[PDB]
RNA sequence: UAUCUGGUUGAUCCUGCCAGUAGUCAUAUGCUUGUCUCAAAGAUUAAGCCAUGCAUGUCUAAGUAUAAGCAAUUUAUACAGUGAAACUGCGAAUGGCUCAUUAAAUCAGUUAUCGUUUAUUUGAUAGUUCCUACAUGGUAUAACUGUGGUAAUUCUAGAGCUAAUACAUGCUUAAAAUCUCGACCCUUUGGAAGAGAUGUAUUUAUUAGAUAAAAAAUCAAGAUGAUUCAUAAUAACUUUUCGAAUCGCAUGGCCUUGUGCUGGCGAUGGUUCAUUCAAAUUUCUGCCCUAUCAACUUUCGAUGGUAGGAUAGUGGCCUACCAUGGUUUCAACGGGUAACGGGGAAUAAGGGUUCGAUUCCGGAGAGGGAGCCUGAGAAACGGCUACCA
RNA sequence: GGACUUUUACUUUGAAAAAAUUAGAGUGUUCAAAGCAGGCGUAUUGCUCGAAUAUAUUAGCAUGGAAUAAUAGAAUAGGACG
RNA sequence: GCCCGUCGCUAGUACCGAUUGAAUGGCUUAGUGAGGCCUCAGGAUCUGCUUAGAGAUCAGAGCGGA
């Protein structure tokens, strides 16, 4: 099949090389995953000694965890926004690592206004409690609030949705959707 | 070239398993096992070319499948069972006891030790490291992991090994001046007690040795046993006690031991 | 030089976490090493702001093997550079020697500035591009 | 004599690749595939043979089909099948509900009947009462270690700080 | 796939083919002791051209050589275990020097008839 | 083991080559052939072609026996001995054969994995699974019986049976600690019953993993030469990996007399970690002849950077986007080789010269090319698929 | 353990280094090429030496040496020293 | 005495040379493309989960599997 090895592609010197011996098993290589959004299909691939890795093709969830906040919430993936790579892999909504999308918000929303009684944007005892005890913490950020006005968060994966079978990531945050947001509308 | 070989040709066997050059193709194979290729000594090599009480290998097996053999305290019947340096290999009729241990001349000799004294052996510890759930353990030369390890015992410190369970009853740390028995280089044989170490970081640290007649000979860390202390070593030690006598001196002691 | 995030990925130290809930004044917080046997680290390693995943120092790179000496040759591949090392090689036949050499790539980080003489030092590397397996650690010349 | 094979379509014959479980080929070899000539699905004059089951009998008896019945070769072997044969559930103890075969050594006739896997025994008893002994067992073997080095490692700490309290 | 079983071939031929000196002088040795071969001459001039070559190799080295020494004490008392070498002259000085029919003297085939036993070499 | 001799002239001394001489693990052939031991052998040319046969199969007390097999000791009335066939498991990736290719390739010596996979072997390693069969849960086949096709093969079709360590499911266990939730009460500085969650593996984020020499104010609440190493903690994630529905021998305590709670030796499994057999890339230096090969490389990856895809994993391995770089008179690049490389062989003053298809190791291949199934491992050929011959 | 150190050539010793083959010790294969065996007694209950050693270079690694040969240095003094 | 070159006879080796000469061995542009593998789909048949009915396994309906 596809082959990795260096045999062929020409020696620094310039110097085209002939061919010795064959292709091989353990030289080999497989075809890009590409997956995309929605309707979770997984295919089993058998790699060298047993070894089951995972090939995903249309995934519609993902575990996102909010980095400063210590928690992962599994959210929907709506759609992807940007990659360093490849436009076409933004514009096909194909998921990778690297590649920027927006997720859901929704149990971000759910966890944060019942763990800080606070509600983004815009009655029991131990409740008000703990709500009391965190303050001067929940004070978030400017650009993490606004988002979910609209409810969509920007993640980046960071794992291999084609490798392990998940597409996983973090929710872009400080610097990050700093920089991010400056090619989304130097892009937009 | 597509697997593992199962095969072993004479010739490719190493040296020290003092192999004849005619009388068949192939050398046996070691199984893997407790013992690395190149140091070890197969159970038909032992049970037949040392011990003469086999003649085939036919008889190799009629031996082992009656589980006349045991190692380390364990039966063991593999026809290739790769025996290797500190097991004590057990004969319940006959009533022996057996020691691997180096010659001077680097092979293996045939070392008997007392019906007691078989009951322990010593492992190198090869690494030691923090295990998964937190438990540490350390790993010996010969293929034993061991759970809970004194914390003051460190990398290629030898240990005294129960062999009626696993349990480490003893450790010799490796400190400037303990007895060593060298398993490596043209000096495997000798015995000698560690002058010090070279440091070389960035990998090979060397261990100068001095046996009891005063002479000196160096080898890389790899190589070095701890087995004792100046005097007291662990086990028994065969004739010779690894010091290495000159081309001359040997000629001398085979010619001066003659009279009939 | 300059520009930092200029690439198309935003470039980041791997599992290097500033929350930003807690107000610090670096901006950014940094990781480095020691590459060890008696390397020094340099301040320009940790004073900078540079990502170099291929770094000896602030990148994941790990610096094993040989490790060897020759004099810059090259400086025009952005972070890397090519060194010759000149050898004597012996010929039995007429029992002198002969001027033999060798062009070794080799990553520099950013961590150095490097100029065409300067003699570099260099140690071995897992395979980093095509070419270089080896990185720089030392400036030993003008 | 190239057979049918279910699902081609086609009247016609098709060589085609054929693995493990399926029809019209058995393999000789671990992943073995080979490539056969197979007669298409749909009936036609090419055929030698056509296979005929019944679903609905007729009305006037098939002499060799009808008339006659031939027996069912093997019993139930293993125990619950034995029991849904013969209405049992789980108190009946199979053991004589077993089909028992006369066979004549021509003047000593005989009597054999199977054997059961997977029936429940004294000896599986004692079996799945060994392993969760043994798991007990070693799990406590295990804390007692785990204690045991604690305790090693805590008054390891008195001799460090009884020597902190030497100088 | 076996072991080569190794060989070597016992003699040497002379470099000058036709040499009347040496060829009388072969025919008197062939004579003496009643040889079929110059090879049986040829035999023993290799197996000296051999000893002599080790006994000049140990003379370069350094007297008091461990080599030297325990090679040069070997062979000598190999050499005069047979009898080709005198217990006076035993220093492995006069084995350099030595001759052919030293060797030659020693053979079974005339020890027969050294000591009586035979009457000839030929009835030897 | 440091040697020369013959041949140019009338004669001479030189130059100089031809001839003579000796050895060959160097082939052929001619002539001749008694003994003992040893014993190379279709490499050379044609990795050119092949008739026939043989070369890979395998069972322990110990996965599956209703052979309508064979033994009958009558002692197994579930089965038992023996035991074809078949299933299951494991092997066929070793060996053997050959040297076509292959000239920075292979190979040698020396390194690297802080860059990976690894059956088996050896050492360890599992109380956590949800009214629910646990005295143990499913229907689904071979062999077989029988009915058939086809000139033809290790071709098989339709029908009827019946197993498992096959397939597919599916229970279970001590104490404790910590976490969020929180019904109530009550104002403090505040405290709470009781409900759930916490095996292991997988995926991601985040934290712990300290340690050049020292003291104060305020705001908020173990290891390495070296590592993001080992290991552990938090929040989640998962077409949820594993946590024994298996086997053989012995039958014993315990009796508050029952199939009654317990219980001996060892087989095969099982997850991870280490070990061992390996494997795959990799650092440094070293290859023959050749300029009637001087520039080479980036169609279309050339050299590098960023990111991803992929792989077991490093990596222009591959893809996007960006830069214009990389080799060279220290001979690059091209051509050639009756070129596999090394251990080694022959020739013996010394320095050399010539050879190594071939008994050992490394590599390459099975007419040529490419493709892949199985598996721990094959880009396998005494395996398949296709094309060319 | 912290902080820094001009670079090389040569040469010394050492380690790491398959067996076979080469050199070579030992041993009466009857000699010998070979082989790595064998040699000694209640030959009626075993006793025992061996199966060494050298070469193993060019490169890598570790060490002594500082002759010989290169290299660097402080002159618009931004030199050293504190 | 030596001795040169044409010319003459016979034999041999190479050379130039129309044939847009010819062959073997290897790379390769363009065009076409078997096959396996991956992937979008397909659904011969053969089960599942669920729900409602009747008698102590047969009308009918949803959501997924091979
Ligand atoms: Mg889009
Ligand atoms: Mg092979
Ligand atoms: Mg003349
Ligand atoms: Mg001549
Ligand atoms: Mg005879
Ligand atoms: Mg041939
Ligand atoms: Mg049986
Ligand atoms: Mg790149
Ligand atoms: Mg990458
Ligand atoms: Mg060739
Ligand atoms: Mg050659
Ligand atoms: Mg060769
Ligand atoms: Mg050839
Ligand atoms: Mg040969
Ligand atoms: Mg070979
Ligand atoms: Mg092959
Ligand atoms: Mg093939
Ligand atoms: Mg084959
Ligand atoms: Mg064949
Ligand atoms: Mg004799
Ligand atoms: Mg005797
Ligand atoms: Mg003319
Ligand atoms: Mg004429």
């Amino acid at each position: 099949g596809i082959s990795r090895d260096s045999r062929h592609k020409r020696s620094a010197t310039g110097a085209k090389r002939a061919q010795f011996r064959k292709k091989r098993k353990f030289e080999l290589g497989r075809q890009p995953a590409n997956t995309k959004i929605g309707a979770k299909r997984i295919h089993s691939v058998r790699t060298r000694g047993g070894n089951k890795k995972y090939r995903a093709l249309r995934i519609e969830t993902g575990n996102f965890s909010w980095a400063s906040e210590g928690i992962s919430k599994k959210t929907r993936i709506a759609g992807v926004v940007y990659h360093p790579s490849n436009n076409e892999l933004v514009r096909t909504n194909t998921l990778t690592k690297a590649a920027i999308v927006q997720i859901d918000a929704t149990p971000f929303r759910q966890w944060f206004e019942a763990h800080y009684g606070q509600t983004l944007g815009k009655k029991s005892k131990n409740a008000e409690r703990k709500w009391a005890a965190r303050a001067a913490s929940a004070k978030i950020e400017s650009s993490v609030e606004s988002q979910f006005s609209a409810g969509r968060l920007y993640a980046c994966i960071s794992s291999r949705p084609g490798q392990s079978g998940r597409c996983d990531g973090y929710i872009l945050e400080g610097e990050e959707l700093a920089f991010y947001l400056r090619r989304l509308t130097a892009k937009k | 070239a597509r697997g593992p070989k199962k095969h072993l040709k004479r010739l490719a066997a190493p040296h020290h398993w003092l192999l004849d050059k005619l009388s068949g193709c192939y050398a046996p194979r070691p199984s893997a096992g407790p013992h690395k290729l190149r140091e070890s000594l197969p159970l038909i090599v032992f049970l037949r070319n040392r011990l003469k009480y086999a003649l085939n290998g036919r008889e190799v097996k009629a031996i082992l499948m009656q589980r006349h053999v045991k190692v380390d305290g364990k039966v063991r019947t593999d026809t290739t069972y790769p025996a290797g340096f500190m097991d004590v290999i057990t004969l319940d009729a006959t009533n022996e006891n057996f020691r691997l241990v180096y010659d001077v001349k680097g092979r293996f000799a045939v070392h008997r030790i007392t019906d007691e004294e078989a009951s322990y052996k010593l492992g190198k510890v090869k690494k030691v490291q923090l295990g998964k759930k937190g438990v540490p353990y350390v790993v010996t030369h010969d293929g034993r992991t061991i759970r809970y390890p004194d914390p003051n015992i460190k990398v290629n410190d030898t240990v005294k090994i129960d062999l009626a369970s696993g349990k480490i009853t003893d450790f010799i740390k490796f400190d400037a001046g303990k007895l060593v028995y060298v398993t490596g280089g043209r000096n495997l044989g000798r015995i000698g007690t560690i002058v010090h170490k070279e440091r070389h970081d960035g990998g090979f640290d060397l261990v100068h040795i001095k046996d009891s007649l005063d002479n000196t000979f160096v080898t890389r860390l790899n190589n070095v046993f701890v087995i004792g202390e100046q005097g007291k070593p662990y086990i028994s030690l065969p004739k010779g006690k690894g010091i290495k006598l000159s081309i001359a001196e040997e000629r001398d002691r085979r010619r001066a031991q003659q009279g009939l | 030089e300059l520009t930092v995030q200029s690439e198309r990925a935003f470039q980041k130290q791997p599992h290097i976490f500033n929350n930003p809930k807690v107000k610090t004044s670096k901006r950014t917080k940094r990781w480095y090493k020691n590459a060890g046997l008696g390397f020094k680290t340099p301040k320009t390693a940790i004073e900078g702001s540079y990502i170099d995943k291929k770094c000896p120092f602030t990148g994941l790179v790990s610096i094993r093997g040989k490790i060897l000496t020759g004099t810059v040759v090259s400086t025009k591949m952005h972070r890397t550079i090519v060194i010759r090392r000149a050898y004597l090689h012996y010929i039995p036949k007429y029992n002198r020697y002969e001027k033999r050499h060798k062009n070794v790539p080799v990553h520099v980080s950013p961590a150095f500035r490097v100029q065409v003489g300067d003699i570099v030092t260099v140690g071995q590397c897992r395979p980093i591009s095509k070419t270089v397996r080896f990185n720089v650690v030392k400036v030993s010349a003008a | 004599g190239f057979p049918m094979k279910q699902g081609v379509l086609l009247p016609t014959r098709i060589k085609l690749l054929l693995t493990k479980n399926v029809s019209c080929y058995r393999p000789r070899r671990d992943g073995e595939r080979k490539r056969k000539s197979v007669r298409g699905a749909i009936v036609g004059p090419d055929l030698a043979v056509l296979a005929l089951v019944i679903v609905k009998k007729g009305e006037q008896e098939l002499e060799g089909l009808t008339d006659t019945t031939v027996p069912k070769r093997l019993g139930p072997k293993r125990a619950n099948n034995i029991r849904k044969f013969f209405g049992l559930s789980k108190e009946d103890d199979v053991r004589d509900f077993v089909i028992r075969r006369e066979v004549t050594k021509g003047e000593k006739t005989y009597t054999k009947a199977p054997k059961i896997q997977r029936l429940v025994t004294p000896q599986r008893l004692q079996r799945k009462r060994h392993q969760r002994a043994l798991k007990v067992r070693n799990a406590q073997a295990q804390r007692e270690a785990a204690a045991e080095y604690a305790q090693l490692l805590a008054k390891r700490l008195s001799e460090r700080k009884a020597e902190k309290a030497e100088i | 796939p076996r072991a080569p079983r190794t060989y070597s071939k016992t003699y040497s031929t002379p470099k000058r083919p036709y040499e009347s000196s040496r060829l009388d002088a072969e025919l008197k040795l062939a004579g003496e002791f009643g040889l079929k071969n110059k090879k049986e001459i040829y035999r023993i001039s290799f197996q000296l051209s051999k000893i002599r070559r080790a006994a000049r190799d140990l003379l370069t080295r350094d007297e008091k050589d461990p080599k030297r020494l325990f090679e040069g004490n070997a062979l000598i008392r190999r050499l005069v275990r047979v009898g080709v070498l005198s217990e006076d002259k035993k220093k492995l000085d006069y084995v350099l020097a030595l001759k052919v029919e030293d060797f030659l003297e020693r053979r079974l085939q005339t020890q027969v008839y050294k000591l009586g036993l035979a009457k000839s070499v030929h009835h030897a």
